[PDB]
RNA sequence: GGUUCGAAGACGAUCAGAUACCGUCGUAGUUCCGACCAUAAACGAUGCCGACCGGCGAUGCGGCGGCGUUAUUCCCAUGACCCGCCGGGCAGCUUCCGGGAAACCAAAGUCUUUGGGUUCCGGGGGGAGUAUGGUUGCAAAGCUGAAACUUAAAGGAAUUGA
């Protein structure tokens, strides 16, 4: 249960020096330790297997059937991640899928439909996500509409923390691999989209590495 | 780097550059290295403008000094030419040298024993070290590079327009960066010549060391 | 041949923005283009611009900022009634918060906000958001 | 849409009017022949007199007899 | 058919990197060192490990061994029979300095030096390759 | 599926190129598609050289070479092992194979 | 990003590229932030302040991160205006 | 008009059989002039006109500028090379422009952030480019062109086996 961190960010997290996941997302640091996620959003996160999918390669004699687990994760308040894992056993596939889903959680930005009162409930603007053939477009909807969508993107938008949203998917959506990935691309794009709100000139603070450079010299070589 | 009479090219560095042959580019030009060049000869070689070379060298020196922990400024050279110069630079400043064969995965594979997480990459040739640059696009890692006239500026953030093919030129360019880093820190004084000779950084090939072995006996 | 001049002006801005240029050259300038670009500028999607004046159709050098996503034309120029602004700006614009539909009214060339303000219809030219 | 002129209405309309015939279901409805060939003649059910019983052998991998009746 | 397997080779490289200072040129002494320092479970394996140890170490001195990296240590072994510069590389006489160097040289305030002589600029261009 | 960007031939801006007869067969193939080889052999072989070198009236007569320009259809070229199948990526290399000695 | 009340309601504000004015996303691992040191006018020594520059991932792999950093430095007065 | 070659056909072999491949003959034809026919994997399997968006090296035609080489020995000046620049053309290489199901394509890009202009044309696989009517041609046939009925797949790119 003891976590001895193999990365430098993971160290700073464990020593109680970085005190929010937003101070990492701001600097776009690749999170390579799963325990960083389980530290901040520890008790909040909820797993759900979307599908277990057997894939077979033909060899000298017979197949090699190995399994492939799609796992959505995220606290129902502004973080979502999707992890795929392929192994010989379904127990091993689901375990590694939960971990890969955790490492790839993102901040979902939420805005309003029209009247700018309460908390942000829906998607800030229209966003499109693409994977192979599938194309998932999120449109903002008025308050208490719910998620008017297919069950796969519905539970990804539920877990993301969006209350209201229209969708309009095109392509071979039966493919639950690309449908959920196109949805994940769409949700992830909400914060890499420039609106007149993000126009005020950026004021740069210090990197967590630069600011706590003094500490990382003595804590581990 | 500029607008300061203190930092301008003093009464030695030019003859040192023009002796080393730093001002001689290749026969081919990269479209992004046009600004750093003066004029093309008949002979078909590009002449590099030493003033902008010098301005890039001092801006590179600034970016290196700005790092608070001098340990995590990784310096790299895979070619025979720079393998000594990088070790001498690193020993002088306190940088972390990788001279010869950067194994793919030292930045993105946390399991490897030779796994570093540096804060500023310094390369001798983008063509030779095309592996650390492309691997430095997977971790947020700014880059300095001893770029020739034809060397591409893909993932390169400060290109020092020099002649990185020659032994004397590479060795001198590493020496001048090392000296500027220490001058700007306050280890060396601005006015007195650094007691290190720039020839400590040059590549002594096994034929010429056989000659120097003979010369001493 | 060049049948729509505003169409090519806005496509050349769009490619220049995407590619990450600081400024762009528009070839055959016109009142409608200059009147489109002043509406853009007035909200602050483009900086200043300078209309280079030969003894022909002029040229425009526009100072691009990096705060324009898309600027597109609508050909043909449909007769947008006032009661149709909503169902146009519902499917053309990204959100109800930002983005504008410039349409040529009797008053002049202006966005859907000012056309609603002055109680006027007209013809859709394009949109920027 | 391909042609986008502000008075290309008879073009777009006449084009669509012609190209709806290439739809299998539309043509099967709007040409007479399907209804003219249909034994029921476009009706829900129909009464008919049984004239013999028949054992129809089922298709492939399935292997059985079907208790059909000629009416 | 005397190819040593990864077992013998890896064990040899790990033994040298940890215990360089004991192992030497003699096979029999560093057989006895490897015997003590390494809990090796068979005698033929110990002899093959010890055998390859006094082959790697008998070539560390010659120079550029790759797989084993006690790097400054190999450098300090290189620094024993030193031919150190008394008067180092560029402590010399007049320098050959290209008349087109000399125009880029008085683009500063330098026109000349004690050890600067302006030779002859390049004549002719046999430089490109016929396009066949 | 499209195999070769140029459709196994050196035709780009024509439409028609006069056909040519395969030397092994007599198959009509387009001139630019045909596998061409230029063969320059001595009229006598290798070991017969010294026989005809000394049983000749003229001192220092450089006996002539026979010059043959061979065209093959793709079928004959592959069968007679002039050309062979290559790796999907290695097909692209147009550089003629090394003749040194 | 505030409601009618004026409470700043979105959970963070992403940095914007110093060159192209694009916003640097959470999973953009090809972006940089480079601190260029400040020199004391007379001594020629490091003060303890610096001019930081953020750059987008697309700009870097395009290969304009070099000329972009150059323009930002030249505008901030680090690099000489003659150059 | 008929040199060569060669549908038909005459044989000779091979083969279980050969009405084919292989071989010796060989009429129509292949060639020229004048009337027809209007189709090809008639292919870039990719309509045309216009604008915008990376780099490099060559190439064919026209122009423009420049050390030097060679002929006109008198070299003004033209021609043959050399080094670059501009515009049209056939192509090539390269890259995280971007797209695409991919193979791949600086166009097949600038497309859910969907609208520059316009012509033709496709709608699961068969039945079938069939029947029928019309029209063109001396004939062969061309252009236009369904239905009843049958069917759960046919198919495209790429992967791992045999
Ligand atoms: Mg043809
Ligand atoms: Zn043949």
């Amino acid at each position: 249960k003891e976590w001895l961190p193999v990365t430098k960010l993971g160290r700073l997290v464990k020593d109680m020096k970085i005190k929010s996941l937003e101070e990492i997302y701001l600097f776009s640091l690749p999170i390579k330790e799963s325990e960083i996620i389980d530290f901040f959003l520890g008790a909040a996160l909820k797993d759900e297997v979307l599908k277990i999918m057997p894939v077979q390669k033909q060899t000298r004699a017979g197949q090699r059937t190995r399994f492939k687990a799609f796992v959505a994760i995220g606290d129902y308040n502004g973080h979502v991640g999707l992890g795929l894992k392929c192994s010989k056993e379904v127990a091993t596939a689901i375990r590694g899928a939960i971990i890969l889903a955790k490492l790839s959680i993102v901040p979902v930005r939420r805005g309003y439909w029209g009247n700018k009162i309460g908390k942000p409930h829906t998607v800030p603007c229209k966003v499109t996500g693409r994977c192979g053939s599938v194309l998932v477009r999120l449109i903002p909807a008025p308050r208490g509409t719910g998620i008017v969508s297919a069950p796969v993107p519905k539970k990804l938008l539920l877990m993301a923390g969006i209350d209201d949203c229209y969708t309009s998917a095109r392509g071979c959506t039966a493919t639950l691999g690309n449908f959920a990935k196109a949805t994940f691309d769409a949700i992830s794009k909400t914060y890499s989209y420039l609106t007149p709100d993000l126009w005020k000139e950026t004021v740069f603070t210090k990197s967590p590495y630069q600011e706590f450079t003094n500490h990382l010299m003595k804590t581990h070589t | 780097s500029g607008a300061l009479d203190v930092l301008q090219m003093k009464e030695e560095d030019v003859l040192k550059f023009l002796a080393a042959g730093t001002h001689l580019g290749g026969t081919n030009l990269d479209f992004q290295m046009e600004q750093y060049i003066y004029k093309r000869k008949s002979d078909g070689i590009y002449i590099i403008n030493l003033k902008r070379t010098w301005e890039k060298l001092l801006l590179a020196a600034r970016a290196i000094v700005a790092i608070e922990n001098p340990a995590d400024v990784s310096v790299i050279s895979s070619r025979n030419t720079g393998q000594r110069a990088v070790l001498k630079f690193a020993a002088a400043t306190g940088a972390t040298p990788i001279a010869g064969r950067f194994t793919p995965g030292t930045f993105t594979n946390q399991i490897q024993t030779a796994f570093r997480e540096p804060r500023l990459l310094v390369v001798t040739d983008p063509q030779a070290d095309h592996q650390p640059l492309t691997e430095a696009s997977y971790v947020n890692l700014p880059t300095i590079a001893l770029c020739n006239t034809d060397s591409p500026l893909r993932y390169v953030d400060i290109a020092i327009p020099c002649n990185n093919k020659g032994a004397h030129s590479v060795g001198l360019m590493w020496w001048m960066l090392a000296q500027e880093v220490l001058r700007m820190r306050g280890t060396i004084s601005r006015e007195h010549p650094w007691e290190v000779m720039p020839d400590l950084y040059f590549y002594r090939d096994p034929e010429e060391i056989e000659k120097e072995e003979q010369a001493a006996a | 041949v060049r049948m729509n001049v505003l169409a090519d002006a806005l496509k050349s801005i769009n490619n220049a923005e995407k590619r990450g240029k600081r400024q762009v050259l528009i070839r055959p300038c016109s009142k409608v283009i200059v009147r489109f670009l002043t509406v853009m500028m007035k909200h602050g999607y483009i900086g200043e611009f300078e209309i280079i004046d030969d003894h022909r159709a002029g040229k425009i050098v526009v100072n691009l900022t990096g705060r324009l996503n898309k600027c597109g034309v609508i050909s043909p120029r449909f007769d947008v009634q006032l009661k149709d602004l909503e169902k146009w700006q519902n499917n053309l614009l990204p959100s109800r918060q930002f983005g504008f539909i410039v349409l040529t009214t009797s008053a002049g060339i202006m966005d859907h906000e000012e056309a609603r303000r002055k109680h006027t219809g007209g013809k859709i030219l394009g949109f920027f958001f | 849409g391909k042609c986008r002129g502000l008075r290309t209405a008879r073009k777009l309309r006449s084009h669509r009017r012609d190209q709806k015939w290439h739809d299998k279901q539309y043509k099967k409805a709007h040409l007479g022949t399907a209804l003219k060939a249909n034994p029921f003649g476009g009706a829900s059910h129909a009464k008919g007199i049984v004239l013999e019983k028949v054992g129809v052998e089922a298709k492939q991998p399935n292997s059985a007899i079907r208790k059909c009746v000629r009416v | 058919g005397r190819v040593r397997t990864k077992t013998v080779k890896k064990a040899a490289r790990v033994i040298i990197e940890k215990y360089y200072t004991r192992l030497g040129n003699d096979f029999h002494t560093n057989k006895r060192v490897c015997e003590e320092i390494a809990i090796i479970p068979s005698k033929k394996l110990r002899n093959k490990i010890a055998g390859y140890v006094t082959h790697l170490m008998k070539r560390i001195q010659r120079g550029p061994v790759r797989g084993i990296s006690i790097k400054l240590q190999e450098e300090e072994r290189e620094r024993r029979d030193n031919y150190v510069p008394e008067v180092s590389a560029l402590d010399q006489e007049i320098i050959e300095v290209d008349p087109d160097t000399k125009e880029m040289l008085k683009l500063l305030d330098f026109g000349s030096l004690s050890n600067l002589q302006v030779t002859q600029p390049t004549v002719g261009m046999n430089f490109k390759t016929p396009r066949g | 599926t499209k195999k070769r960007r140029n459709n196994g031939r050196a035709k780009k801006g024509r439409g028609h190129v006069q056909p040519i007869r395969c030397t092994n067969c007599a198959r009509c193939v387009p001139k630019d598609k045909a596998i061409k080889k230029f063969v320059i052999r001595n009229i006598v072989e290798a070991a017969a050289v010294r026989d005809i070198s000394e049983v000749s009236v003229f001192d220092a007569y450089v006996l002539p070479k026979l010059y043959v320009k061979l065209h093959y259809c793709v079928s004959c070229a592959i069968h007679s092992k002039v050309v062979r199948n290559r790796s999907r990526e290695a097909r692209k290399d147009r550089t003629p194979p090394p003749r040194f000695r | 990003m505030q409601s009618d009340a004026g409470e700043f309601v979105d959970l963070y504000v992403p940095r914007k590229c110093s060159a192209s004015n694009r916003i640097i996303g959470a999973k953009d691992h090809a972006s940089i932030q480079m601190n260029v040191a400040e020199v004391d006018k007379v001594t020629g020594r490091f003060n303890g302040q610096f001019k930081t520059y953020a750059i987008c991932g697309a700009i870097r792999r395009m290969g304009e991160s070099d000329d972009s950093i150059l323009r930002l430095a030249k505008s901030d007065g680090i690099v000489s205006n003659n150059f």
